[PDB]
Order: structure tokens, then sequence, then C-alpha cells
RNA sequence: AGAACCUUACCUGGUCUUGACAUCCACGGAAGUUUUCAGAGAUGAGAAUGUGCCUUCGGGAACCGUGAGACAGGUGCUGCAUGGCUGUCGUCAGCUCGUGUUGUGAAAUGUUGGGUUAAGUCCCGCAACGAGCGCAACCCUUAUCCUUUGUUGCCAGCGGUCCGGCCGGGAACUCAAAGGAGACUGCCAGUGAUAAACUGGAGGAAGGUGGGGAUGACGUCAAGUCAUCAUGGCCCUUACGACCAGGGCUACACACGUGCUACAAUGGCGCAUACAAAGAGAAGCGACCUCGCGAGAGCAAGCGGACCUCAUAAAGUGCGUCGUAGUCCGGAUUGGAGUCUGCAACUCGACUCCAUGAAGUCGGAAUCGCUAGUAAUCGUGGAUCAGAAUGCCACGGUGAAUACGU
């Protein structure tokens, strides 16, 4: 088989928000370079916070909240330097960090 | 279990002061608040005057006491013994 | 909220670059298991007073948005409290309540 | 209180014989949420009993469990300056679940070397009417022929249902005085 | 309709991975023996109770490997992966397996530990006066 | 005093956040400290505009602003001159140069926060407010929205106790997890100290302008998403 | 949510007043770095690297030293002076708006009855009519179960072959996150005033809106925070500010609250033996490495965590052994060595381990959570986090009595 020259990774908070971004970067892969896969969904984290819910006292309330990390790989099996270039090029994102370092 | 681990220890700060306390044989009490630090050979028959949060204690130094730091022989907290409680207001 | 947990923060990073820069591996180099019948000398460890303020045993932080005391959280630079109030507005990202 | 009448979960058929006496039985023998060991216990118990008579090894076992078995309970419900006692029958959920718990009360300070032998030879002597809840149940049923006298706030209680437009005898129902 | 006909038999977070055959009546759990893994144990008992009742025993060979829980539990996740293979032998299959409850999952499911309460629902004990 | 703030439970559903950005968790804190002090500073800079609402996202080396407004030219200025000085200085605020659009505006006549800035005023002047709670509650369901509370505190009058009055019209529904419902506290002071209005006003119970996406992962993107199945 | 200093409210000793942090000016130094010495260190002098920035080329900002003010600062007071926000009862099962009629009106009535529910849920209905809030809903999460993806995921079968996905090769397969599917008192039967609804019947993981959570109307309680933070009234600002060291909450006399772990044998002991989940790891952890008595250690490629590590998951499993004697349970104390983070480990820090070894035989008054993945009990991970977890927070193992009656 093909080498992997390079890995984008997609990471993002929002669940729902990060298969729709994802989606167009596997579209974007297929588009302009020929070596590309369905984006394997690999395992979510989630970091556990606790906190008062009134400013001072009354222990036995508290309260909770969660936030996950939704991580998405695409997996290309070969990336065009085409790719590599829209990547760049198209970059203007907040809501998901694409970690282009490779592991 | 506690220890001092691995590394060797002087003091910077015992160091200055015994440096020229040392070449008189003795001199006046050495003004130490740094009671978290160890006593040493170069320190003997020097009297180091330790601060143990409300005044300076004098500690005379001599071979036996070495093995120790300057708070161990300088208090710190205040035990209240057991015959009977304060019970009443005064007029 | 005090002055003073504010002054410390600011204090800390020129100290940490200027004492702390030249010591990093030094505690282990010259006093721990790799001074094996090496270093050993207090001459060359009686240099650790210097770094004492910039140590890893100081990096206590509090809320940089506030310079609040007590009941801190590294993840948002916040405490208890303050974390809450900047929540109920939605001001933190990928803040959510939790359910399971 | 409480609007209607709600029921109870059900423990199943153990694994290694398909037997709800046992079923019952390994959750009055659970220590610490530790059923599986409480099981080894049960059926080892079983081998031994198997021992003293060959002709069932669930022989002693089901007999004890009909032989220390309480029928009753008693109750407090006030009338007036006392409280005084009424016994009530208990449902046989419970009956099988207290005798169970009887046996295996005094199984656990017996002193054999493991508590597989203890509870075999505790249902040997609960098996035959000889042993420690034989008083435990005689005791029971002596408060409830002994306080036969009292009932639920007797005075007020004898009123209540002739007045409520229901029975001249006493209603065991929601909304009665009771 | 398969090759080696497989089960999943998930059980209270347990899944038991089964792949059943026609053979002489032999069993590998875990790439080892059931003397190896539940020797002198009541769950060695439990994985035999499903064969031993539709009466087949002495005549599936069967392949096992099972992660997650406990090792009493994965012999219960056992019984449910057998089962689940098993459906075509007969219509009435998995409807008699289920009746005889060695296909039913667990259905009880978590409780998260909730906030401010010490355990799932135990609020704090406090006599506070 | 029952109830946890009403929009604090949405953000994770149909409802987005008040900032969007990503910094990998060590960063997180120096993240939400600078995302802090460019909300503080700025809104100060356009106190002389209407502003319903601020919206602060950090790409890479660029800190992007949308901001919401009473109407499309008022931090727009002259020559495009007045959002380019706001730009300069949240460049000189942040740990990145800056960026800002304005968003389209919706419902300023009917926005949470510009009706209590309106009620505050009465407030800071010391008035009789004798009809103005009403009033207000009145005008609000006259120019829109489906229901609306209003309660008011601040030691009215100037009393040396607390005193508060409430009114609650049509539907507010309050455990709300779905849609937008718009909600502001305001803080502002008069002569005695702080006064305060909240403002809870309700436009419906579906918005779409945050949902889970239309499809699953095999029809979606690419035509040709499949494997070889091995040749390692 | 992590108290040797710092942190951290306090106290003592040191030190200066526009200020150990910003803006502004007058005068000297670039700030930054490397470095000797005095001083506890704060702090200062001096050496040596550098001359950036802007400039009628004076001088200054940045940042520091020095000095004033405007001001920064203040855990500075008042929670019948407040703002913001939340707790209690309580998932109480109620709360109210518009409007008519009856009363002279305060106020009733509706919000109460009959029938039914988790519910003011819903059928009938009286001068109460119409409607909204909570409750109801959207909501996540999980379960089976269909489905696609196919690595940092997998291997019924087949090949090379020790039968290891290492590789020819495979999708059957968990498996991960997401499209979602299923369950609606809807069908069918009985009951129930036609009725909501409870129960049965059938398939299925499951029938009572599947299990779990989100989820609390309005408000007295003068609840509680001026110490997140806003803030008037209102005080010092050579200070009611702040740096540096040492001491302190965790003191000790006991009582009182809570949780852990125990008092047993369901266990401990020896020798052998098993399968996790979920997440965390740029002050951090870390392969390989060599050192070490297990643990660990220092070195270092490295990491972004389905890759590598924390991690050796524990209770449980096998055999023999032990009987209420503080033992065959429990292991605190304490002596000593090997290891750690740091000027520093004595009182107030961590980890391993050798020897001996007390309290406690399930606790009178007192005292609480719990309806089923619940209570119980065992281990694990995490937020905080130099170095401290019995706590808190989430996760997975094994997992109960009964709910008649008011």
């Amino acid at each position: 088989m093909q080498n992997q020259r390079i890995r984008i990774r997609l990471k993002a908070f929002d669940h729902r928000l990060i298969d729709q971004a994802t989606a167009e970067i596997v579209e974007t892969a297929k588009r302009t370079g020929a070596q590309v896969r369905g984006p394997i969904p690999l395992p979510t984290r989630k970091e556990r916070f606790t906190v008062l819910i009134s400013p001072h006292v009354n222990k036995d309330a508290r309260d909770q909240y969660e936030i996950r990390t939704h991580l998405r790989l695409v997996d290309i099996v070969e990336p065009t330097e085409k790719t590599v270039d829209a990547l760049m090029r198209l970059d203007l994102a907040a809501g998901v960090d694409v970690q282009i370092s490779l592991g | 279990p506690r220890s001092l681990k691995k590394g060797p220890f002087i003091d910077l700060h015992l160091l200055k002061k015994v440096e020229k306390a040392v070449e008189s044989g003795d001199k006046k009490p050495l003004r130490t608040w740094s009671r978290r630090s160890t006593i040493f050979p170069n320190m003997i028959g020097l009297t180091i005057a330790v601060h143990n949060g409300r005044q300076h204690v004098p500690v005379f130094v001599t071979d036996e006491m070495v093995g120790h730091k300057l708070g161990e022989f300088a208090p710190t907290r205040t035990y209240r013994g057991h015959a009977a409680d304060k019970k009443a207001k005064k007029k | 909220a005090k002055q003073s947990m504010k002054a410390r923060e600011v204090k800390r990073v020129a100290l940490a670059d200027k004492y702390f820069a030249k010591r990093a591996e030094l505690k282990a180099i010259i006093s721990d298991v790799n001074a094996s019948d090496e270093d050993r000398w207090n001459a060359v460890l009686k240099l650790q007073t210097l770094p004492r303020d910039s140590s890893p045993s100081r990096q206590r932080n509090r809320c940089r948005q506030t310079g609040r005391p007590h009941g801190f959280l590294r993840k948002f630079g916040l405490s208890r409290i303050k974390v809450r109030e900047a929540a109920m507005r939605g001001e933190i990202p990928g803040l959510k309540k939790a359910s399971w | 209180p409480r609007r209607r009448v709600i029921g109870q979960r059900k423990i199943l058929p153990d694994p290694k014989f398909g037997s709800e006496l046992l079923a019952k039985f390994v959750n009055i023998l659970m220590v610490d949420g530790k059923k599986s060991t409480a099981e080894s216990i049960v059926y080892s118990a079983l081998e031994t009993l198997a021992q003293r008579s060959g002709k069932s090894e669930l022989e002693a076992f089901e007999v004890a469990l009909e032989n220390v078995r309480p029928t009753v309970e008693v109750k407090s419900r006030r009338v007036g300056g006392s409280t005084y006692q009424v016994p009530v029958e208990v449902r046989p959920v419970r009956r099988n679940a207290l005798a169970m718990r009887w046996i295996v009360e005094a199984a656990r300070k017996r002193g054999d070397k493991s508590m597989a032998l203890r509870l075999a030879n505790e249902l040997s002597d609960a098996a035959e009417n000889k042993g420690t809840a034989v008083k435990k149940r005689e005791d029971v049923h002596r408060m409830a022929e002994a306080n036969k006298a009292f009932a639920h706030y007797r005075w007020l209680s004898l009123r209540s249902f002739s007045h409520q437009a229901g029975a001249s005898s006493k209603q065991p129902a929601l909304g009665y005085l009771n | 309709a398969e090759n080696q006909y497989y089960g999943t038999g998930r059980r209270k977070s347990s899944a038991a991975r089964v792949f059943i055959k026609p053979g002489n009546g032999k069993i590998v759990i875990n790439q080892r023996s059931l003397e190896q893994y539940f020797g002198r144990e009541t769950a060695r008992m439990v994985v035999r109770q499903p064969l031993e009742l539709v009466d087949m025993v002495e005549k599936l060979d069967l392949y096992i490997t099972v992660k997650g829980g406990g090792i009493s539990g994965q012999a219960g996740a056992i019984r449910h992966g057998i089962t689940r293979a098993l459906m075509e032998y007969d219509e009435s299959l998995r409807s008699e397996l289920r009746k005889a409850g060695f296909v039913t999952r667990d259905a009880r499911q978590v409780e998260r530990k909730k906030v401010g309460l010490r355990k799932a629902r135990r609020r704090p004990q406090f006599s506070k006066r | 005093g029952q109830k946890v703030h009403p929009n604090g439970i949405r953000l994770g559903i149909v409802k987005p956040w008040n900032s969007t950005w990503f910094a990998n968790t060590k960063e997180f804190a120096d993240n939400l400290d600078s995302d802090f002090k460019v909300r503080q500073y700025l809104t100060k800079e356009l106190a002389k505009a209407s502003v319903s609402r601020i919206v602060i996202e950090r790409p890479a080396k660029s800190i992007r602003v949308t901001i919401h407004t009473a109407r499309p030219g008022i931090v727009i200025g002259k020559k495009g001159e007045d959002v380019e000085k706001l730009r300069k200085v949240v460049a000189d605020i942040a740990g990145v140069p800056a960026q800002i659009n304005i968003a389209e505006v919706r419902k300023p006549e009917l926005d949470a926060k510009l009706v209590a800035d309106s009620i505050t005023s009465q407030l800071e002047r010391r008035v009789m407010f004798r009809r103005a709670m009403k009033r207000a509650v009145q005008n609000a369901m006259r120019l829109g929205a489906k229901g609306i509370k209003v309660e008011v505190s601040g030691r009215l009058g100037g009393a040396e106790i607390a005193r508060t009055e409430w009114y609650r019209e049509g539907r507010v529904p309050l455990h709300t997890l779905r849609a937008d419902i718009d909600y502001n506290t305001s803080e502002a002071h008069t002569t005695y100290g702080v006064i305060g209005v909240k403002v809870w006003i309700f436009k419906g119970e579906i918005l779409g302008g945050m949902a889970a996406v239309e499809q699953p992962e095999k029809p979606a993107a690419q035509p040709k998403k499949q494997q070889r199945k091995g040749r390692k």
C-alpha cells in the first residue's frame, strides 16, 4: 500500500461541529487529491469540573459541568501537495483546531 | 519516613556570618532567622541566636548538636496543661 | 482581592527566567544520583537560594482575571464561584451542563 | 400516603440447580455485594448435607426453611395516652427471608473452619427443629397470642368504619382510619 | 446465514465474542482451556448450561474471546454469547432462549455519580444543629 | 431565590457559545483571560454606539470579533474609520493582530439588554416609578414577542430596605434547553447605590440556528469512500 | 480542591512610600542577560555582556532606582442600604395573570368536588370563565439492535507459520461516534362513569411515557456572600498597601461532626491464577537505557494519547491452613536503611521496605442515606496538583431487604 506523507487530524469540542467540518476536509481531500479514506471516528475524551452553585456557603447543592473533546483523524492514505496547499490557503477556523503534526 | 535526600548542604546564609565569627574564635549572637537550616562542623563553638517566629533564642553549638536543626532546639507551639479549664467571668 | 497576589504573579516570570534557566538540571547534576563520585561539592549547591522564589513549588498562580485567592483551577485561570459566573453567560468555550 | 401499590424486583433461579428457594437464600447470604462467594458457600453446604443423607442434596435445606419460619410480626399504632401493640401477618416473600436470615445469622458465629460446614451444620440443627431459631419462632408467636387485646387507634377507629359509609367491620383499605 | 455463526453476548458492560461451529463438543476460552481460566469454579457450569439445555454440548465446537467485566460475569456474558449465535437451528430458538432468560441482557443501566451527593443518590449525612 | 441561570444550561445544544476558540488545554486560560480583556476594554470604546451582544473568536495568529448592534451603520462610522480604530486597539490588547465583522441585525426593539438599559435609566434619574414596570411590559408586548418577565431591584424610591417588584405576562418558559430565549441582567447606578433590571423576553420554542448534521458518514462527503480490506 | 517559605486570611522580624502592578511627570540607568561581594533574604553597591526604542538630539517611554500629586491599592465597615447570584423546605405540588359575578369592601370564587396521574395530568362539573408558570416538552447519555467508517481499531475462516494481524490476505467479528432504530396506555383484553389511567397478553435488551440524568413556579425565611465581582454611604493611602524569612490552620486536654479502614473467617496467610472501564499526561509524564531489594531511580528519544505511559486494577479464582485467644483479624506507634520535590524536609511533605508492636471482639444517649445498577462493598482514574487525599469528582468489578399499611 501507499505511504502517508503527512497527518491532518481535527479536534473540536462541539459534537455536531466536528463531523461537519471533517466532511468538508474529506471532500476537499477527494476533489484536490487521489488517495483518501473515510474518517475513522476515534474515541472521545471528557473532562469533569465541580463548583459551588451559590456565591457563598450552601454546601449541599453544587454544580457539575462537562466539556467534551472529539477527535477525528480522516487518515489520507497518500496526501497530494495540492491538499496541503488548499488546507493552508483556506484556513480561518477557531471551532476546530487542525493538528498537521503526525504520530 | 522522611530524609534530606542526596545533596550536600552548608547553607549560603550561615556561611558569611560563620566565616567572620570563626576567625575571632567567638563573637556576638548571630541574628539568624533561617531555622530550616542544619548545623555543620564549621559552626562549632559559635552561638547562633535563633528566630522562633516570636523572638531569637541563643543556641550554643558544640560537637554533640551537629546532628540537628536550629528549629529543633527553638520552640514553636505551646502545650496547654490539663488540670482544669478557665470557667468564669471577672469583675 | 489583594494587589500582593497580582504583584507575585508578575514578579515570578522575570525571575524564573533569570535564576532558573542555568539551574534547570543543576539540582540533579551536582546533588542527586547523577553526582555518583562526581561533584557532591557544597560550594556549587549553595547557589539554590537564588532560585527560591522562582521555584516549581511557587507556581500556585491563583486567578488571572481578578487576582482572587483560594480554590483555584489552572484550566480556566479562575476559581469555583468565578468559573460558574463566566459559564452562566456562556463565556467559556466547550463548557456545557453535564448530564449522563 | 402513596397513590397506588407498587411491586418489587425478582431474583432468578441459580445457575447450578434451577431453584428459587436457593436464589432467595443466596441473596440474604450476600456480604459486601459478594454473591459469587455466597454461591460457592451455598453449593459446598449442599454437598456436605448430601454426605449426611444421599437421598436428596436439598432435603434438610428445604425443611429447615419450613420449620424455623415466622408467620407473624408486631406493629404499633397509638391509642390515646398509650401506644400498645397489634400483631399483623407477614407476606410469604418476607416469611422465607426472615427464616433464611436467621439460619445464616447463627451459621456465621458457629466457629467451624468454613461457612460451607457451618451453614450445612446449622441446617442439620434447624431441620430437626432443635436449633437456635426454634426459640426465635416461638417468642414471635408468644407476642401475637399475648397482645390479641389491642387494635390500631382503637377508640376512634371503631366509630370511623361505620361512619364513612364503610362496613360494620374493620376496613383494610386506604382512607379509612386504621 | 454464515460459515461459522457468531454471537456478541453483551451483558453488564462485558462483551463475549463467541464463534460457534459443528464439531465434537470442544471449548477454547480467551485462547486457553476451560480448566485454566475457570478452574474449580461455578463459572464452568454457567457456560455449559445453554449448551446442555438445547442438547448440543457434545456437538458444538467453539472459539471464545472475551473482554471487560468480572470473571464470574464473563461466563454470564458467554451464556448470551452462545445463545446470540444460535437463532436458526429452529425458528423459535431465540424466543425460547429469551423465555429461559439466557439471551436476556441485564436491562438495569448505570446511574452516574451525582454532584453534591456522596454516591449516585446518597445525599450527605448531617445532624448539624 | 431558586433556579440555575437559564442560558447557562443551553450552551451545549441548539444555542451556540459566547466565545469560540481552541487552545489545547495548557493555553486555554491565557486565551480566556485575553478574550475577557478584549470584551472588558472594547465595550467601553464603542460606548457611543448601541450593542446587544459581543462574540469573540480566536483562529490561529488572529482574533476575530463578531459584534451585534441596534443598526448596521453605528459601529462602522464614517468611511470605515470608526471600526478600523476598534480593530487597531483589539490588536494592541490581544496577543495577536485582529479582524472585525458586523453581524446581521435582528430584533433590536425587543432585545433583552436594550430594554433593561431603558428601565434602569428611569431609576438613575429618581422618577416616582409609579407606572414604569407595566409600561415596560406593555410596549415590549406591543412591539412583538410572545411573553416577557421583568423583575426590578435596587431599594425602590431610595428605601432603607430591599423592596422589589416584578411582572410576567404571556408565556415565559424557564427550564428550556431548546431554542434561544433572550435574558439580560443589567447592573447600573443611581445616587443611593446599585439598581438593576432583569429582562427575560421570549421569541420562540424552535430555533434552527444550530442543529446536528443531516446525514450519516457514508452519504455525506466522498462518493468513493471504500477500503481495500487488508493488504498491509 | 491540595498551608514547611510562598501559598494564605494571620503573627513576628526585616524595608520603602505614587508605592513590591498599570498610567503620568522631574532626574539617572536601556529593560534583558551573565557575575563577585556585603546583608537572612528582601535589598544594595561593583564587575562583565547589550545600547534596542524615540528625539529641536536637551531628554524621556518601556522597565527600574528616586521623589509628589491626581491615582493605583485595600480580607476597610454596613447583607433594615444595596446590585449581581443562589440555598432551605421540595420536584412542595403547588404559584399567578386577564376578566365577570357575589359582598359596602378588605376578598372569595376559579386554585375546591366526583373520576384518574409522577403532576393544578387529564374526563365530568357547580359564577366562575379563559390562560400561563412549575410539572409537561424539546435535551444528552445508555441499552439491545440495524447501520456506515476500518486506524494510533479488528482477525470465524485461508496462506508463510512457533499459528503472533508480524505479513499474502479477510469484514465474519467486537470495536469506536454517529445516522439512528425500539415503546405509543398505541394494539389487543379486563377494569375505570363515556374518560384519563392500572394491570394483563404478544415480540423483544425492555413494555408502563425502556434504564439514567438534565430538570425546582413564587416566596416569607430579615437565609448567605460587600471576600469572585458591582457599589453608594465612607476611612488610611510613609496606610486598613507590599516584598523577603520564619512560624501557623492539620495546635491538644477533650467533647462533638464526618468519611475511610476494622472488629472478621463471606476473611487473612503462604505458594499458583484471571478479565477492566473510562480518562489523564507542553510547572508535566516518558519508550529504550543503565542503576535498584520489591517500589523506585537518574538519563533521554519522545508525546498529544485507540500509538507510549500512569498501570503491577483490585475484590474474586485454585490448594493447604486458622477458631473469638486482640487472633490465624487489625495493623497505628516507634527504631533503621534505600529512594524523591525543594535553600530547607523537626514540629506541618512523599514513596518503598525490615523488625517488634497498642487501640478496637460491631459501640447507652446519639445518628443518616436508600425503591434497584439504587443501597452495600472493592479497586481505578481525574480536577486541584513542587511534594501531601482518608475528601470531592467521574468510571468500571461484585451487588441486597422490601415498599402490606398511613
